[PDB]
Protein backbone atom coordinates (compact mmCIF):
# COMPACT_ATOMS: atom_id res chain seq x y z
CA UNK A 1 0.00 0.00 0.00
CA UNK A 2 3.04 2.29 0.98
CA UNK A 3 5.23 0.16 -1.00
CA UNK A 4 4.86 3.61 -3.72
CA UNK A 5 6.21 6.01 -0.88
CA UNK A 6 9.95 6.32 0.31
CA UNK A 7 10.05 8.26 3.83
CA UNK A 8 12.48 10.79 4.13
CA UNK A 9 12.52 11.64 7.67
CA UNK A 10 9.66 12.95 10.44
CA UNK A 11 8.50 16.37 10.04
CA UNK A 12 6.40 16.80 13.38
CA UNK A 13 3.32 15.37 15.25
CA UNK A 14 0.51 17.67 16.78
CA UNK A 15 0.66 14.52 18.99
CA UNK A 16 -2.80 13.50 17.10
CA UNK A 17 -0.49 10.90 14.37
CA UNK A 18 2.50 11.42 13.19
CA UNK A 19 3.56 13.28 10.33
CA UNK A 20 6.25 11.86 7.33
CA UNK A 21 7.79 14.00 4.87
CA UNK A 22 7.28 10.86 1.80
CA UNK A 23 8.20 10.64 -1.93
CA UNK A 24 6.54 8.68 -4.60
CA UNK A 25 9.10 6.44 -6.44
CA UNK A 26 6.62 6.42 -9.39
CA UNK A 27 5.79 9.72 -9.79
CA UNK A 28 8.33 11.90 -7.84
CA UNK A 29 5.69 13.52 -6.24
CA UNK A 30 6.67 14.94 -2.58
CA UNK A 31 3.99 14.39 0.10
CA UNK A 32 3.40 15.09 3.57
CA UNK A 33 1.62 11.75 5.40
CA UNK A 34 -0.04 12.00 8.37
CA UNK A 35 -0.21 8.31 9.85
CA UNK A 36 -2.87 7.11 12.74
CA UNK A 37 -3.40 4.00 14.49
CA UNK A 38 -6.65 2.79 15.12
CA UNK A 39 -5.95 -0.26 17.48
CA UNK A 40 -5.39 2.55 20.09
CA UNK A 41 -7.86 0.91 22.86
CA UNK A 42 -10.46 -0.65 20.94
CA UNK A 43 -12.39 2.78 20.61
CA UNK A 44 -12.30 2.26 16.59
CA UNK A 45 -11.86 4.50 14.21
CA UNK A 46 -11.05 8.07 15.84
CA UNK A 47 -12.91 11.10 16.18
CA UNK A 48 -9.95 13.80 15.30
CA UNK A 49 -9.93 11.58 11.80
CA UNK A 50 -13.19 10.74 11.04
CA UNK A 51 -14.10 14.34 10.84
CA UNK A 52 -10.73 15.67 9.24
CA UNK A 53 -11.25 13.41 6.68
CA UNK A 54 -14.93 13.88 5.68
CA UNK A 55 -14.55 18.28 5.87
CA UNK A 56 -11.57 17.79 4.01
CA UNK A 57 -12.99 16.30 0.99
CA UNK A 58 -15.88 18.65 1.03
CA UNK A 59 -13.07 21.93 1.34
CA UNK A 60 -11.20 22.19 -1.77
CA UNK A 61 -9.45 26.25 -2.38
CA UNK A 62 -6.21 27.16 -3.45
CA UNK A 63 -5.59 28.50 0.35
CA UNK A 64 -7.08 25.17 2.07
CA UNK A 65 -3.99 22.17 2.16
CA UNK A 66 -5.29 19.64 -0.41
CA UNK A 67 -5.56 16.32 1.10
CA UNK A 68 -4.84 13.70 -1.55
CA UNK A 69 -5.53 10.57 -0.97
CA UNK A 70 -6.62 8.48 2.30
CA UNK A 71 -5.39 4.58 2.55
CA UNK A 72 -6.69 2.11 4.31
CA UNK A 73 -4.51 -0.08 6.43
CA UNK A 74 -6.08 -2.71 8.92
CA UNK A 75 -4.43 -1.13 11.62
CA UNK A 76 -2.94 2.09 9.97
CA UNK A 77 -4.62 4.66 8.39
CA UNK A 78 -2.26 7.04 6.04
CA UNK A 79 -3.58 10.51 5.08
CA UNK A 80 -1.70 11.88 2.05
CA UNK A 81 -1.61 15.86 1.78
CA UNK A 82 0.34 17.94 -1.10
CA UNK A 83 3.91 19.09 0.77
CA UNK A 84 4.70 22.54 1.41
CA UNK A 85 8.25 24.68 2.46
CA UNK A 86 7.46 25.67 6.08
CA UNK A 87 5.22 26.47 8.70
CA UNK A 88 4.25 30.24 9.60
CA UNK A 89 5.69 29.83 13.49
CA UNK A 90 8.94 28.77 12.13
CA UNK A 91 8.77 31.00 9.24
CA UNK A 92 8.50 34.37 11.87
CA UNK A 93 11.13 32.34 14.05
CA UNK A 94 13.15 33.15 10.64
CA UNK A 95 12.55 36.16 10.22
CA UNK A 96 12.49 37.12 13.74
CA UNK A 97 15.13 39.49 13.15
CA UNK A 98 14.53 41.43 10.20
CA UNK A 99 10.82 41.02 11.33
CA UNK A 100 8.46 40.28 8.31
CA UNK A 101 8.08 42.88 5.01
CA UNK A 102 4.93 44.84 5.24
CA UNK A 103 2.87 43.82 2.55
CA UNK A 104 4.01 40.13 3.07
CA UNK A 105 1.39 40.43 6.29
CA UNK A 106 -0.94 42.17 3.94
CA UNK A 107 -1.05 38.91 1.77
CA UNK A 108 -0.88 36.12 3.93
CA UNK A 109 -3.66 37.83 5.94
CA UNK A 110 -5.51 38.22 2.79
CA UNK A 111 -5.43 34.73 1.60
CA UNK A 112 -6.11 33.46 4.93
CA UNK A 113 -9.43 35.30 5.26
CA UNK A 114 -10.05 33.73 1.87
CA UNK A 115 -9.84 30.50 3.34
CA UNK A 116 -11.71 30.89 6.30
CA UNK A 117 -14.64 32.59 4.59
CA UNK A 118 -14.54 29.45 2.06
CA UNK A 119 -14.66 27.57 5.37
CA UNK A 120 -17.62 29.49 6.89
CA UNK A 121 -19.75 29.18 3.99
CA UNK A 122 -19.14 25.42 4.17
CA UNK A 123 -20.53 25.14 7.25
CA UNK A 124 -17.01 24.39 9.14
CA UNK A 125 -15.21 26.05 11.94
CA UNK A 126 -11.89 25.41 12.27
CA UNK A 127 -11.35 26.04 15.75
CA UNK A 128 -7.28 25.84 16.03
CA UNK A 129 -5.76 28.80 14.24
CA UNK A 130 -2.33 28.99 15.18
CA UNK A 131 0.99 29.67 13.51
CA UNK A 132 1.42 25.96 13.62
CA UNK A 133 -1.13 25.29 11.57
CA UNK A 134 -0.60 27.56 8.81
CA UNK A 135 1.97 26.48 5.74
CA UNK A 136 3.84 28.47 3.40
CA UNK A 137 4.97 27.25 0.48
CA UNK A 138 8.37 29.29 -1.86
CA UNK A 139 5.28 30.45 -4.40
CA UNK A 140 4.04 33.15 -1.65
CA UNK A 141 1.27 31.55 -0.79
CA UNK A 142 -0.27 30.19 2.90
CA UNK A 143 -2.50 27.60 3.66
CA UNK A 144 -4.99 26.71 5.96
CA UNK A 145 -4.15 23.19 7.85
CA UNK A 146 -4.50 20.79 10.57
CA UNK A 147 -8.23 20.44 10.46
CA UNK A 148 -8.32 18.04 13.32
CA UNK A 149 -9.97 20.28 15.77
CA UNK A 150 -12.61 21.48 12.88
CA UNK A 151 -16.27 20.62 12.94
CA UNK A 152 -19.34 21.00 10.73
CA UNK A 153 -21.65 23.50 12.48
CA UNK A 154 -25.77 24.02 12.17
CA UNK A 155 -27.54 27.33 12.07
CA UNK A 156 -28.61 28.54 14.67
CA UNK A 157 -25.28 26.82 16.05
CA UNK A 158 -25.61 24.50 18.97
CA UNK A 159 -23.94 24.35 22.27
CA UNK A 160 -20.23 23.05 21.03
CA UNK A 161 -17.29 21.32 22.88
CA UNK A 162 -15.56 23.70 25.19
CA UNK A 163 -11.99 22.68 25.49
CA UNK A 164 -10.88 24.23 21.92
CA UNK A 165 -8.90 26.67 20.06
CA UNK A 166 -5.15 27.00 21.67
CA UNK A 167 -4.95 29.28 24.61
CA UNK A 168 -3.04 32.07 23.37
CA UNK A 169 -5.60 32.53 20.57
CA UNK A 170 -8.34 31.57 22.51
CA UNK A 171 -11.50 34.16 22.09
CA UNK A 172 -13.10 35.41 25.16
CA UNK A 173 -16.72 34.09 25.18
CA UNK A 174 -14.85 30.50 25.61
CA UNK A 175 -12.60 31.69 28.32
CA UNK A 176 -15.94 32.91 29.70
CA UNK A 177 -17.33 29.85 29.15
CA UNK A 178 -20.72 30.03 26.92
CA UNK A 179 -23.09 27.90 25.99
CA UNK A 180 -23.08 29.02 22.06
CA UNK A 181 -20.03 30.21 20.46
CA UNK A 182 -19.66 30.78 16.26
CA UNK A 183 -17.73 31.92 13.47
CA UNK A 184 -16.58 34.83 15.70
CA UNK A 185 -14.36 32.80 17.24
CA UNK A 186 -11.95 31.94 14.39
CA UNK A 187 -11.74 35.18 13.11
CA UNK A 188 -10.46 36.31 17.07
CA UNK A 189 -7.83 34.03 16.55
CA UNK A 190 -6.66 34.98 13.18
CA UNK A 191 -6.89 38.92 15.17
CA UNK A 192 -3.77 37.91 17.27
CA UNK A 193 -2.12 36.08 14.39
CA UNK A 194 -2.14 39.33 12.19
CA UNK A 195 -0.74 41.06 15.31
CA UNK A 196 1.70 38.55 16.25
CA UNK A 197 3.06 38.77 12.56
CA UNK A 198 3.21 42.34 13.08
CA UNK A 199 5.05 43.13 16.78
CA UNK A 200 7.44 39.60 16.40
CA UNK A 201 5.50 38.49 19.39
CA UNK A 202 2.00 36.46 20.49
CA UNK A 203 -0.21 38.84 21.60
CA UNK A 204 -2.07 37.56 24.11
CA UNK A 205 1.08 34.71 26.33
CA UNK A 206 -1.51 33.79 28.90
CA UNK A 207 -0.40 30.78 30.82
CA UNK A 208 -4.15 29.79 32.24
CA UNK A 209 -7.77 30.81 31.73
CA UNK A 210 -7.46 33.31 34.19
CA UNK A 211 -4.43 34.97 32.84
CA UNK A 212 -5.42 34.78 29.23
CA UNK A 213 -8.12 36.62 30.01
CA UNK A 214 -6.72 39.35 32.09
CA UNK A 215 -3.95 39.53 29.31
CA UNK A 216 -6.92 40.56 27.29
CA UNK A 217 -8.61 42.68 29.26
CA UNK A 218 -5.52 44.58 30.27
CA UNK A 219 -4.96 45.66 26.78
CA UNK A 220 -8.59 45.86 25.32
CA UNK A 221 -10.45 46.91 28.99
CA UNK A 222 -12.88 44.60 30.89
CA UNK A 223 -15.96 44.68 29.16
CA UNK A 224 -19.40 46.09 30.39
CA UNK A 225 -22.98 45.63 28.94
CA UNK A 226 -22.71 48.18 26.38
CA UNK A 227 -19.74 47.18 25.38
CA UNK A 228 -20.60 43.14 24.98
CA UNK A 229 -24.71 43.14 25.79
CA UNK A 230 -24.91 39.72 27.69
CA UNK A 231 -21.27 39.47 29.11
CA UNK A 232 -22.83 40.26 32.95
CA UNK A 233 -25.16 37.00 32.36
CA UNK A 234 -22.82 34.69 31.04
CA UNK A 235 -21.93 31.38 32.40
CA UNK A 236 -18.32 31.98 34.28
CA UNK A 237 -18.79 36.15 34.24
CA UNK A 238 -17.71 37.29 37.97
CA UNK A 239 -18.65 40.27 39.05
CA UNK A 240 -15.37 40.63 40.73
CA UNK A 241 -13.28 41.28 37.70
CA UNK A 242 -11.08 43.77 37.97
CA UNK A 243 -11.39 46.93 35.87
CA UNK A 244 -8.85 47.48 33.41
CA UNK A 245 -8.94 50.73 30.97
CA UNK A 246 -8.54 50.24 27.42
CA UNK A 247 -5.30 51.71 25.55
CA UNK A 248 -4.34 53.26 22.66
CA UNK A 249 -3.59 51.04 19.53
CA UNK A 250 -0.75 52.89 17.81
CA UNK A 251 0.72 52.02 21.46
CA UNK A 252 0.15 48.18 20.84
CA UNK A 253 0.69 47.88 16.73
CA UNK A 254 3.38 50.06 16.28
CA UNK A 255 4.05 49.49 12.67
CA UNK A 256 0.62 50.26 11.70
CA UNK A 257 -1.48 52.65 9.64
CA UNK A 258 -4.80 54.00 10.48
CA UNK A 259 -6.44 51.26 8.31
CA UNK A 260 -4.57 48.04 9.66
CA UNK A 261 -5.41 49.14 13.27
CA UNK A 262 -9.55 49.93 11.91
CA UNK A 263 -9.29 46.30 10.57
CA UNK A 264 -7.36 44.70 13.49
CA UNK A 265 -9.87 46.43 15.90
CA UNK A 266 -12.70 45.03 14.29
CA UNK A 267 -11.13 41.54 14.26
CA UNK A 268 -11.17 41.47 18.10
CA UNK A 269 -14.16 42.72 19.06
CA UNK A 270 -15.67 41.70 22.65
CA UNK A 271 -19.28 40.98 21.08
CA UNK A 272 -19.22 38.15 18.65
CA UNK A 273 -22.04 39.44 16.62
CA UNK A 274 -20.35 42.43 16.18
CA UNK A 275 -17.20 40.99 15.35
CA UNK A 276 -16.58 41.18 12.11
CA UNK A 277 -17.38 38.22 9.40
CA UNK A 278 -14.50 36.46 7.19
CA UNK A 279 -16.59 37.31 4.41
CA UNK A 280 -17.16 41.84 5.09
CA UNK A 281 -13.27 42.07 5.92
CA UNK A 282 -12.98 40.64 2.68
CA UNK A 283 -14.00 44.10 1.42
CA UNK A 284 -11.95 45.97 4.30
CA UNK A 285 -9.96 49.45 3.13
CA UNK A 286 -6.59 47.65 4.00
CA UNK A 287 -6.94 45.36 1.26
CA UNK A 288 -6.58 48.23 -1.35
CA UNK A 289 -3.53 47.48 -2.55
CA UNK A 290 -3.03 43.82 -1.87
CA UNK A 291 -0.01 41.97 -3.61
CA UNK A 292 1.66 39.18 -3.71
CA UNK A 293 5.32 39.25 -1.96
CA UNK A 294 8.01 36.30 -2.50
CA UNK A 295 9.78 35.57 1.17
CA UNK A 296 13.62 34.73 1.35
CA UNK A 297 15.02 31.66 1.63
CA UNK A 298 18.32 30.04 2.37
CA UNK A 299 16.12 27.96 4.52
CA UNK B 1 -27.16 35.64 20.02
CA UNK B 2 -25.70 34.93 16.49
CA UNK B 3 -23.66 36.94 13.08
CA UNK B 4 -25.90 35.68 10.53
CA UNK B 5 -24.07 36.63 7.54
CA UNK B 6 -23.47 33.56 5.73
CA UNK B 7 -27.16 31.92 5.94
CA UNK B 8 -27.37 32.56 2.29
CA UNK B 9 -24.53 30.46 1.32
CA UNK B 10 -24.71 27.97 3.66
CA UNK B 11 -28.36 27.14 2.60
CA UNK B 12 -26.93 27.37 -1.02
CA UNK B 13 -24.60 24.80 -0.39
CA UNK B 14 -26.32 22.22 1.59
CA UNK B 15 -29.03 22.11 -0.98
CA UNK B 16 -26.11 21.48 -3.66
CA UNK B 17 -25.05 18.94 -1.21
CA UNK B 18 -28.70 17.00 -0.06
CA UNK B 19 -28.45 15.90 -4.00
CA UNK B 20 -24.98 14.28 -3.80
CA UNK B 21 -25.72 12.55 -0.12
CA UNK B 22 -28.99 11.28 -1.50
CA UNK B 23 -30.29 7.46 -1.18
CA UNK B 24 -30.99 5.69 -4.12
CA UNK B 25 -35.19 5.61 -3.97
CA UNK B 26 -36.36 1.97 -5.01
CA UNK B 27 -33.42 0.21 -3.07
CA UNK B 28 -35.78 -1.82 -0.98
CA UNK B 29 -36.63 -3.54 -4.21
CA UNK B 30 -33.62 -4.65 -5.07
CA UNK B 31 -32.45 -6.18 -1.88
CA UNK B 32 -33.21 -9.90 -1.15
CA UNK B 33 -33.87 -10.43 2.33
CA UNK B 34 -35.47 -6.66 3.76
CA UNK B 35 -38.27 -4.96 3.72
CA UNK B 36 -39.70 -1.15 4.09
CA UNK B 37 -41.15 -3.27 7.13
CA UNK B 38 -37.77 -4.44 8.91
CA UNK B 39 -36.06 -0.87 8.57
CA UNK B 40 -39.62 0.46 10.14
CA UNK B 41 -38.62 -1.59 12.93
CA UNK B 42 -34.91 -1.00 12.80
CA UNK B 43 -36.09 3.12 12.52
CA UNK B 44 -37.85 2.77 15.95
CA UNK B 45 -36.03 0.91 17.77
CA UNK B 46 -32.87 3.29 16.64
CA UNK B 47 -34.95 5.92 18.21
CA UNK B 48 -35.16 4.60 21.80
CA UNK B 49 -31.89 3.98 21.85
CA UNK B 50 -31.18 7.35 20.80
CA UNK B 51 -33.69 8.59 23.77
CA UNK B 52 -31.53 6.18 26.57
CA UNK B 53 -28.62 8.28 25.99
CA UNK B 54 -29.77 11.71 25.60
CA UNK B 55 -28.82 11.80 22.04
CA UNK B 56 -29.43 14.99 19.57
CA UNK B 57 -32.08 14.26 16.94
CA UNK B 58 -29.45 15.40 14.66
CA UNK B 59 -27.60 12.50 15.52
CA UNK B 60 -29.83 9.68 14.76
CA UNK B 61 -31.21 11.38 11.43
CA UNK B 62 -27.74 11.26 10.38
CA UNK B 63 -27.44 7.66 11.12
CA UNK B 64 -30.68 6.87 9.30
CA UNK B 65 -28.96 8.87 5.95
CA UNK B 66 -26.29 6.57 6.30
CA UNK B 67 -28.04 3.43 6.46
CA UNK B 68 -29.99 4.26 3.30
CA UNK B 69 -27.01 5.15 1.60
CA UNK B 70 -25.19 2.31 2.82
CA UNK B 71 -28.21 -0.54 2.12
CA UNK B 72 -28.47 1.41 -1.64
CA UNK B 73 -25.21 0.12 -2.80
CA UNK B 74 -24.72 -3.59 -0.06
CA UNK B 75 -27.02 -6.47 0.13
CA UNK B 76 -27.60 -7.38 3.68
CA UNK B 77 -29.10 -10.10 5.51
CA UNK B 78 -31.98 -9.98 7.71
CA UNK B 79 -30.07 -11.16 10.44
CA UNK B 80 -27.22 -8.46 10.26
CA UNK B 81 -29.42 -5.52 9.94
CA UNK B 82 -28.99 -4.47 13.62
CA UNK B 83 -25.32 -4.21 13.14
CA UNK B 84 -25.46 -1.83 10.10
CA UNK B 85 -27.70 -0.02 12.46
CA UNK B 86 -25.80 0.14 15.42
CA UNK B 87 -22.46 0.89 13.44
CA UNK B 88 -24.19 3.60 11.53
CA UNK B 89 -25.37 4.95 14.75
CA UNK B 90 -21.81 4.73 16.46
CA UNK B 91 -20.86 6.95 13.38
CA UNK B 92 -23.20 9.40 13.31
CA UNK B 93 -22.27 9.92 17.24
CA UNK B 94 -18.90 10.08 16.49
CA UNK B 95 -19.47 12.82 13.98
CA UNK B 96 -21.81 14.63 15.69
CA UNK B 97 -22.00 14.36 19.71
CA UNK B 98 -20.22 15.92 21.94
CA UNK B 99 -19.94 13.03 24.44
CA UNK B 100 -20.49 10.51 22.73
CA UNK B 101 -21.07 6.35 24.01
CA UNK B 102 -18.55 4.25 24.34
CA UNK B 103 -17.75 1.35 21.90
CA UNK B 104 -19.22 -0.78 24.86
CA UNK B 105 -22.32 0.88 25.46
CA UNK B 106 -23.17 0.20 21.73
CA UNK B 107 -22.72 -3.89 22.02
CA UNK B 108 -24.63 -3.71 25.15
CA UNK B 109 -28.09 -2.02 23.34
CA UNK B 110 -27.83 -5.54 20.85
CA UNK B 111 -29.59 -7.79 23.00
CA UNK B 112 -25.55 -8.78 22.95
CA UNK B 113 -26.50 -10.16 19.85
CA UNK B 114 -23.05 -9.23 18.26
CA UNK B 115 -19.35 -9.24 19.55
CA UNK B 116 -17.41 -5.93 19.63
CA UNK B 117 -14.59 -6.92 16.69
CA UNK B 118 -17.90 -7.40 15.06
CA UNK B 119 -19.46 -3.36 15.54
CA UNK B 120 -15.98 -2.02 15.00
CA UNK B 121 -15.28 -4.37 11.91
CA UNK B 122 -18.62 -2.84 10.47
CA UNK B 123 -18.04 0.73 11.66
CA UNK B 124 -14.93 0.56 9.18
CA UNK B 125 -16.93 -1.14 6.41
CA UNK B 126 -19.32 1.51 6.26
CA UNK B 127 -17.02 4.53 6.19
CA UNK B 128 -15.36 2.40 3.54
CA UNK B 129 -18.43 2.29 1.33
CA UNK B 130 -19.81 6.09 1.97
CA UNK B 131 -15.65 7.06 0.95
CA UNK B 132 -16.04 9.06 3.89
CA UNK B 133 -18.69 10.98 2.95
CA UNK B 134 -20.13 12.25 6.46
CA UNK B 135 -20.79 15.24 6.79
CA UNK B 136 -24.46 15.27 5.11
CA UNK B 137 -27.81 17.09 5.26
CA UNK B 138 -30.68 16.32 6.67
CA UNK B 139 -34.20 17.11 7.89
CA UNK B 140 -33.28 18.87 11.14
CA UNK B 141 -30.62 20.66 9.60
CA UNK B 142 -33.46 22.47 7.20
CA UNK B 143 -35.59 23.00 9.95
CA UNK B 144 -33.55 24.55 12.46
CA UNK B 145 -32.75 27.60 9.53
CA UNK B 146 -36.12 27.74 8.59
CA UNK B 147 -37.15 27.91 12.45
CA UNK B 148 -35.47 31.41 12.08
CA UNK B 149 -38.12 32.94 9.76
CA UNK B 150 -40.30 32.41 12.60
CA UNK B 151 -41.38 35.74 14.84
CA UNK B 152 -41.92 35.31 17.82
CA UNK B 153 -40.10 31.86 18.02
CA UNK B 154 -42.99 29.23 18.76
CA UNK B 155 -41.97 26.32 21.11
CA UNK B 156 -44.82 23.96 19.75
CA UNK B 157 -44.84 24.57 16.43
CA UNK B 158 -41.02 23.53 16.55
CA UNK B 159 -41.54 20.39 18.71
CA UNK B 160 -44.07 19.48 16.28
CA UNK B 161 -41.92 20.14 13.21
CA UNK B 162 -39.01 18.11 14.47
CA UNK B 163 -41.85 15.42 15.59
CA UNK B 164 -43.41 15.13 11.60
CA UNK B 165 -39.70 14.84 10.48
CA UNK B 166 -38.97 12.26 12.26
CA UNK B 167 -41.83 10.56 11.46
CA UNK B 168 -41.08 10.36 7.86
CA UNK B 169 -37.67 8.67 8.65
CA UNK B 170 -39.86 5.34 9.66
CA UNK B 171 -41.30 4.96 6.48
CA UNK B 172 -39.03 4.52 3.02
CA UNK B 173 -41.74 4.77 0.68
CA UNK B 174 -43.23 7.19 0.40
CA UNK B 175 -40.24 9.85 1.79
CA UNK B 176 -37.38 8.30 0.22
CA UNK B 177 -39.08 9.92 -2.89
CA UNK B 178 -38.73 13.52 -1.22
CA UNK B 179 -35.40 15.56 -0.66
CA UNK B 180 -34.97 16.70 3.21
CA UNK B 181 -35.67 20.36 2.21
CA UNK B 182 -39.06 19.10 0.93
CA UNK B 183 -39.71 16.91 4.06
CA UNK B 184 -38.75 20.02 6.41
CA UNK B 185 -40.47 22.33 4.35
CA UNK B 186 -43.81 19.94 4.04
CA UNK B 187 -43.39 19.54 8.40
CA UNK B 188 -43.17 23.04 9.33
CA UNK B 189 -45.95 23.73 7.39
CA UNK B 190 -48.30 21.20 8.63
CA UNK B 191 -47.32 21.99 11.98
CA UNK B 192 -47.65 25.63 11.96
CA UNK B 193 -50.80 25.67 10.49
CA UNK B 194 -51.98 22.88 13.06
CA UNK B 195 -50.68 25.17 15.93
CA UNK B 196 -51.68 28.54 14.78
CA UNK B 197 -53.45 27.51 11.40
CA UNK B 198 -50.51 30.31 9.86
CA UNK B 199 -49.12 29.54 6.06
CA UNK B 200 -45.98 28.65 4.52
CA UNK B 201 -44.37 31.93 4.44
CA UNK B 202 -43.42 34.32 1.93
CA UNK B 203 -40.25 34.64 3.73
CA UNK B 204 -39.42 31.23 2.91
CA UNK B 205 -40.78 30.94 -0.39
CA UNK B 206 -38.04 33.59 -1.07
CA UNK B 207 -34.97 31.35 0.76
CA UNK B 208 -36.00 27.88 -0.93
CA UNK B 209 -38.36 29.09 -3.70
CA UNK B 210 -40.40 26.43 -3.09
CA UNK B 211 -44.41 27.24 -3.45
CA UNK B 212 -47.54 25.58 -1.64
CA UNK B 213 -48.20 23.77 -4.75
CA UNK B 214 -44.60 22.70 -5.75
CA UNK B 215 -44.63 20.81 -1.77
CA UNK B 216 -48.17 19.60 -2.22
CA UNK B 217 -47.65 15.84 -3.07
CA UNK B 218 -45.19 15.73 -0.16
CA UNK B 219 -47.38 17.38 2.15
CA UNK B 220 -50.87 14.94 1.12
CA UNK B 221 -48.46 11.89 1.77
CA UNK B 222 -47.21 13.33 5.10
CA UNK B 223 -51.04 14.47 6.29
CA UNK B 224 -52.18 10.59 6.25
CA UNK B 225 -49.36 9.56 8.03
CA UNK B 226 -50.14 12.36 10.26
CA UNK B 227 -53.14 10.62 11.01
CA UNK B 228 -52.88 7.58 11.00
CA UNK B 229 -50.23 7.98 13.79
CA UNK B 230 -52.20 5.17 16.27
CA UNK B 231 -52.15 2.43 14.13
CA UNK B 232 -48.61 2.45 12.80
CA UNK B 233 -46.80 -0.22 14.15
CA UNK B 234 -43.92 1.99 15.77
CA UNK B 235 -44.99 3.80 18.58
CA UNK B 236 -41.56 4.97 19.71
CA UNK B 237 -41.57 7.73 18.09
CA UNK B 238 -45.35 8.70 19.33
CA UNK B 239 -43.85 8.52 23.13
CA UNK B 240 -40.48 10.30 22.68
CA UNK B 241 -42.51 12.90 21.89
CA UNK B 242 -45.17 13.19 24.61
CA UNK B 243 -42.56 14.68 26.85
CA UNK B 244 -42.30 17.81 28.92
CA UNK B 245 -39.34 18.17 26.74
CA UNK B 246 -41.35 18.53 23.38
CA UNK B 247 -44.41 19.93 24.82
CA UNK B 248 -46.67 16.21 24.87
CA UNK B 249 -47.18 17.32 21.08
CA UNK B 250 -47.84 14.05 19.82
CA UNK B 251 -51.00 14.00 21.45
CA UNK B 252 -52.66 16.99 19.40
CA UNK B 253 -55.23 16.07 16.76
CA UNK B 254 -54.28 16.52 13.54
CA UNK B 255 -56.39 18.70 11.36
CA UNK B 256 -59.49 17.58 9.37
CA UNK B 257 -58.63 20.17 6.27
CA UNK B 258 -56.01 21.85 3.99
CA UNK B 259 -58.50 23.42 1.70
CA UNK B 260 -57.87 20.21 -1.71
N1 LIG C 1 0.85 18.92 4.34
C1 LIG C 1 1.71 19.34 5.23
N2 LIG C 1 1.34 19.42 6.50
C2 LIG C 1 2.24 19.85 7.38
O1 LIG C 1 1.99 20.00 8.69
C3 LIG C 1 1.17 19.03 9.30
C4 LIG C 1 1.31 19.35 10.75
C5 LIG C 1 1.01 20.83 11.00
C6 LIG C 1 1.21 21.14 12.42
C7 LIG C 1 0.22 20.28 13.20
C8 LIG C 1 0.47 18.79 12.95
C9 LIG C 1 0.32 18.51 11.49
C10 LIG C 1 3.47 20.20 7.04
N3 LIG C 1 4.49 20.65 7.74
C11 LIG C 1 5.49 20.83 6.89
C12 LIG C 1 6.70 21.29 7.19
C13 LIG C 1 7.65 21.39 6.18
C14 LIG C 1 8.92 21.87 6.43
C15 LIG C 1 9.25 22.25 7.71
C16 LIG C 1 8.32 22.17 8.73
S1 LIG C 1 8.84 22.67 10.26
N4 LIG C 1 7.75 22.70 11.25
O2 LIG C 1 9.43 24.07 10.13
O3 LIG C 1 9.92 21.68 10.72
C17 LIG C 1 7.03 21.68 8.48
N5 LIG C 1 5.08 20.51 5.68
C18 LIG C 1 3.83 20.12 5.77
N6 LIG C 1 2.95 19.69 4.86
Amino acid sequence: SMENFQKVEKIGEGTYGVVYKARNKLTGEVVALKKIRLDTETEGVPSTAIREISLLKELNHPNIVKLLDVIHTENKLYLVFEFLHQDLKKFMDASALTGIPLPLIKSYLFQLLQGLAFCHSHRVLHRDLKPQNLLINTEGAIKLADFGLARAFGVPVRTYTHEVVTLWYRAPEILLGCKYYSTAVDIWSLGCIFAEMVTRRALFPGDSEIDQLFRIFRTLGTPDEVVWPGVTSMPDYKPSFPKWARQDFSKVVPPLDEDGRSLLSQMLHYDPNKRISAKAALAHPFFQDVTKPVPHLRL
Amino acid sequence: NEVPDYHEDIHTYLREMEVKCKPKVGYMKKQPDITNSMRAILVDWLVEVGEEYKLQNETLHLAVNYIDRFLSSMSVLRGKLQLVGTAAMLLASKFEEIYPPEVAEFVYITDDTYTKKQVLRMEHLVLKVLTFDLAAPTVNQFLTQYFLHQQPANCKVESLAMFLGELSLIDADPYLKYLPSVIAGAAFHLALYTVTGQSWPESLIRKTGYTLESLKPCLMDLHQTYLKAPQHAQQSIREKYKNSKYHGVSLLNPPETLNL
